[PDB]
């Protein structure tokens, strides 16, 4: 053994006994708030948090003394990497005062932000609840659209500003920590090293989920192709049978699910899918019924049963007392062997499968509780979810449900529900895997500086266009931000471990059902009773983070890489539906059409000779908004006043072209109709040429 | 006579630190024995329980510690839980049965504070982690000597960094009446009736 290897096994074996008592003491106090909400325990709460965090960055400078080169044992040099890690400590405190200044102010605009009728400027409604609902439910075109336009332009052109400064702090952290870039930063999860055969690059992320994303095209194209069709029902005006589909009409505020569209694109509307909620309450189920059959599951492949301790400190049911309490899923890890599950269960099918996924976080928290300190976590960011996932898959099939009484014995399936089943797991899995990718792909290179900022807007919604097949109702300039107006955004967390995740658990599945031997296709199968499927799990689970994340992968499933075919073969029987359904259709997307390109006038302007530039731009729309103004009063004898605000300019070329059109004041749904719009500009030809200096032959407006 | 007189004179021990009694060449009376206790199960295993009152043994055996009857289930053949990991596993090689019963007030048997059982007993090393000490069939943890100080609040680890051991003890409170566990084995003749 090496001296510094002795050394640095001395120091860490007293920094490990040390934190455990100290994570130990934070993590209790915070559960001891979240089940009881009081002034007295959220103090508790605060100092403890801070005892811990003084304790850790007082070790870290001490682990600065190791040199990394030197230790031969990987265990050893995988603990001091880790806590060797500065992040935002590198940066000077006055920046570091400056970067969580701007943080904090993002945060509370975001949850605070209101939107407000034209109407009654007094009624004004907050994201969560409020738009949230509209945005789910409603069916009124105008509405949505209302919600969708106000949300970004009250809320987003707040957080331009802030993110464009946010960016140049991040870099600077990142290169503080020998990174190119944030975005390279946060890549850094997936870097695998010191196992020949088991390297991964941190450039190798980009590679291969664009590599995987290309097979995943021609069956997102069928899914796109198939709901367009039915959304043309609900909005026939407004749907281009091959176009883009508008932004505001997908069940949420950024379409990242496809899930509320579903009482509108239902297969087959007389077969309803298994809800076996009324069973549960006429056998006379109990939250902690719910849970002692989740227990079973996890016996039955081999998993050990759960702790004394977590049936007495959990809360598995809403508290009757004074006591108030959150009421959000989770499982906890306090240390020492300690679990607990805080859940506000009711005797329905949604919280039966919710009950299997939080006890599979237990599971995986249970199994590498022997690494050490620094080492108990998943292979990386995206395996924990994964693992969630595939329980939660297992527990609704039909098989499980007939084995537990749950449906009856003679219960026989047919193969409408089977799509109607497909259908809906596709419109939350498939649907949200191109919105996932844009987004992380659009942020990446605006840190490398791909993207100037002149252009942020203007390439957020080529890439919308181009990738997701989903065009704007409305221009946007750049004085918008509205990859900010989304939560993870605007509240600083990476994006991409939702798109992995998404595929590691399909990988997942199809392995332990071939070590199940199951027969038939993929959605189907059950792992239940299946002790070599538990066996391969138990492999990768009690890994931790102490190797790559790439052999931990190789243990369930064979292969050291990501791989979407698992994922295709789950949706193939919904494949095969769609392109039946989709005969007669248009597969496939164009990018040039839009829901306002029918009432835009092209204007054309050769100056050469002044620069036009964006106060030039200024003064045209308030020369629009003039004429609007007298044709209104003169043919109409209607008082209007038309703004600057009330001119939307679109398709703006480095040559001095452009469209516009207008709507009404406070309404973005009323366009003013073109034949009017040409009447105005007529009407007062000779006074904008005056204003700019150009004749008829200089500035046109085409088709007058 | 086999005399019982030092199960009753001090309180019983935790299930870790278990007491045990050996009988031979003695007359043993097991009905007056358990005719004290409320029994709320008598679980047998090789042997029936109307047998085993009347046997003749060459040797037998009893172990007794404090034990909560709500954790029943968790002394069960086959368990896998801590309790049969780190605390008490049973010896099945031998007619054994397993008897838990309350202690009625009537009884004059000295009660402890609270009930305590290790979650976990095992070595530390940074190297590779945590090594985990499982007990064997009526045999004693060797994570014993780290019980002495005590556990004040539940999940506390008493360390000793000389020899790298750990032990975390799990604390449940005292009931109204005092409830313990009782294994009673059988080998094959001094001992009868
Ligand atoms: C919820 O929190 C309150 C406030 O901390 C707890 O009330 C405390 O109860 C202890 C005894 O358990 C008293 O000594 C404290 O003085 C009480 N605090 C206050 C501020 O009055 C209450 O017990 C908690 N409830 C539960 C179910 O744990
Ligand atoms: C796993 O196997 C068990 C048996 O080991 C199954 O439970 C049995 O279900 C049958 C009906 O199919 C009953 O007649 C038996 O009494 C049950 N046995 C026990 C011990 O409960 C269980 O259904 C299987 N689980 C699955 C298929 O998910
Ligand atoms: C469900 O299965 C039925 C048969 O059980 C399918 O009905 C057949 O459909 C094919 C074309 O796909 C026709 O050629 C056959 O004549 C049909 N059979 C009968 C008896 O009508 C049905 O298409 C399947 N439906 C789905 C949604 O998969
Ligand atoms: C385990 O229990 C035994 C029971 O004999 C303890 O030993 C006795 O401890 C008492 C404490 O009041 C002393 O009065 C006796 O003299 C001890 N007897 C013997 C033979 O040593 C023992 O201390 C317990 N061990 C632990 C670690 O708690
Ligand atoms: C370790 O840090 C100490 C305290 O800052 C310093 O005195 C010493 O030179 C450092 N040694 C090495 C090997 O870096
Ligand atoms: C580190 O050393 C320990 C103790 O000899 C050994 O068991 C372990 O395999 C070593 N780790 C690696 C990654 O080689
Ligand atoms: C906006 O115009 C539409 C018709 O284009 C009309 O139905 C609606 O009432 C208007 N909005 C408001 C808030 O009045
Ligand atoms: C055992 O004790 C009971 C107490 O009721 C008594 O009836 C019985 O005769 C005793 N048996 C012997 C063999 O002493
Ligand atoms: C025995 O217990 C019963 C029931 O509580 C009680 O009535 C009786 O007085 C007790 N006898 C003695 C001697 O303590
Ligand atoms: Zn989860």
């Amino acid at each position: 053994q090496s001296l510094i290897e002795e050394k640095a096994e001395s120091f860490l074996n007293k920094f490990n006994q040390e934190a455990e008592d100290l994570s130990y003491q934070s993590s209790l106090a915070s559960w001891n708030y979240n089940t009881n909400i009081t002034e007295e325990n959220a103090q508790k709460m605060n100092e403890a948090a801070a005892k811990w965090s003084a304790f850790y960055e007082e070790q870290s400078k001490i682990a600065q003394n190791f040199s990394l080169q030197e230790i031969q044992n990987a265990t050893i040099k995988r603990q001091l990497k880790a806590l060797q890690q500065s992040g935002s400590s590198a940066l000077s405190p006055d920046k570091n005062k400056q970067l969580n200044t701007i943080l904090n102010t993002m945060s509370t605009i975001y949850s605070t932000g209101k939107v407000c009728n034209s109407m009654n400027p007094q009624e004004c409604f907050l994201l969560e609840p409020g738009l949230d609902e509209i945005m789910a439910t409603s069916t009124d075109y105008n509405r949505r659209l209302w919600a969708w336009e106000g949300w970004r332009a009250e809320v987003g052109k707040q957080l331009r500003p802030l993110y464009e400064e946010y960016v140049v702090l991040k870099n600077e952290m990142a290169r503080a920590n020998n990174y190119e870039d944030y975005g390279d930063y946060w890549r850094g999860d997936y870097e695998a090293e010191g196992v020949e055969g088991y390297n991964y690059n941190r450039n190798q992320l980009i590679e291969d989920v664009e590599n995987t994303f290309k097979e995943i095209k021609p069956l997102y194209e069928q899914l796109h192709a198939y709901v367009r069709t039915k959304l043309m029902e609900v909005y026939p005006s407004y749907i281009s049978p091959t176009g883009c589909l508008p932004a505001h009409l997908l069940g949420d505020m950024w379409g990242r699910f496809w899930t509320n569209l579903y009482p509108l694109t239902t297969p087959f509307l007389q077969k309803p899918n298994i809800d076996v909620t009324d069973a549960m309450v006429n056998q006379s189920w109990d939250a902690e019924r719910i849970f002692k059959e989740a227990e079973k599951f996890f016996v039955s492949v081999g998993l050990p049963q759960m702790t004394p301790g977590f049936w007495t400190n959990s809360m598995l049911t809403e508290p009757g007392d004074d006591r108030k309490v959150v009421c959000h899923p989770t499982a906890w890890d306090l240390g020492h062997g300690d679990f607990r599950i805080k859940m506000c269960t009711k005797v329905t099918m949604d919280n039966f499968l919710t009950a299997h996924h939080e006890m599979g976080h237990i599971q995986y928290d249970m199994a590498y509780a022997k690494q050490p300190f620094l080492l108990r976590n998943g292979a990386n960011e995206g395996f924990h979810e994964a693992v969630g996932e595939i329980m939660s898959l297992s527990a609704a099939t039909p098989k499980h449900l007939k084995s537990i009484g749950l449906l009856p014995s003679n219960f026989q399936e047919d193969n409408e529900t089977e799509i109607n089943f497909l259908l809906k797991q596709a419109l939350t899995i498939v649907g949200t895997l191109p919105f996932t990718y844009m987004l992380e792909k659009w942020r990446w290179m605006v840190f490398q500086d791909k993207i100037p900022r002149e252009q942020w807007t203007k390439k957020w919604w080529e890439m919308k266009r181009e990738i997701v097949g989903v065009v704007e109702p409305l221009p946007h300039d750049e004085t918008y931000c509205d990859p900010a107006s989304l939560f993870h955004v605007s509240n600083d967390y990476s994006f991409i471990r939702y798109y992995t995740r998404t595929i590691y658990q399909f990988q997942f599945q199809e392995a332990l059902c071939q070590a199940a031997k199951h027969d038939g296709p993929l959605h189907k199968c059950d792992i239940s009773n299946s002790t070599e499927a538990g066996q391969k799990l138990l492999n990768m689970l009690s890994l931790g983070n102490s190797g790559p994340w790439t052999l931990a992968l190789e243990n369930v499933v064979g292969s050291r890489n990501m791989d979407v075919k698992p994922l295709l073969n789950y949706f193939q029987p919904l494949f095969v539906w769609l392109k039946e359904q989709n005969r007669n259709s248009t597969v496939g997307w164009s990018t040039d059409w839009s829901p306002y390109a029918d009432q835009s006038i092209k204007v054309r302007i050769s100056l050469k000779a002044y620069e036009w530039t964006d106060n030039e731009m200024y003064l045209f729309r308030s020369s629009v908004a003039y004429a609007m103004r007298e044709y209104f009063s003169r043919e109409k004898n209607q008082t209007v006043p038309f703004g600057e605000a009330d001119v939307w300019v679109s398709d703006l070329k480095p040559r001095v072209s452009f469209n516009f059109f207008v709507t009404s004041p406070k309404n973005v749904s009323d366009i003013i109709p073109r034949s009017e719009v040409e009447e105005a500009i007529r009407m007062s030809r000779g006074r904008i040429n005056d204003i700019f200096g150009l004749n008829d032959n200089s500035l046109e407006f085409l088709g007058i | 006579e086999c005399d019982f007189s030092k199960l009753f004179k001090a309180a019983p021990p935790q299930i870790y630190n278990f007491s045990r009694l050996v009988f031979t060449n003695c007359n043993y009376n097991l009905t007056k024995l358990l005719s004290l206790f409320h029994v709320s199960e008598f679980s047998c295993h090789q042997v029936s329980p109307s047998a085993l009152a009347s046997g003749c043994y060459s040797s037998l055996t009893v172990d007794y510690f404090a034990y909560p009857l709500y954790l029943a289930s968790y002394l069960q053949q086959g368990s896998t839980g801590e309790i049969a990991q780190y605390n008490y596993k049973q010896d099945f090689s031998n007619p054994t049965c397993r008897i838990l019963a309350s202690v009625p007030a009537n009884v004059s048997i000295p009660k402890p504070d609270k009930y305590i059982w290790l979650s976990q007993c095992y070595s530390f090393s940074a190297y590779s982690g945590d090594v985990p000490h499982y007990v064997l069939p009526g045999q004693y943890t060797p994570c014993l000597y780290l019980t002495s100080s005590g556990f004040d609040n539940s999940y506390q680890t008493n360390r000793d960094f000389q020899n790298k051991m750990a032990a975390t003890g799990v604390i449940s409170s005292m009931t109204d009446n005092l409830q313990m566990a009782f294994v009673i084995s059988v080998q094959y003749n001094s001992v009868c009736p």
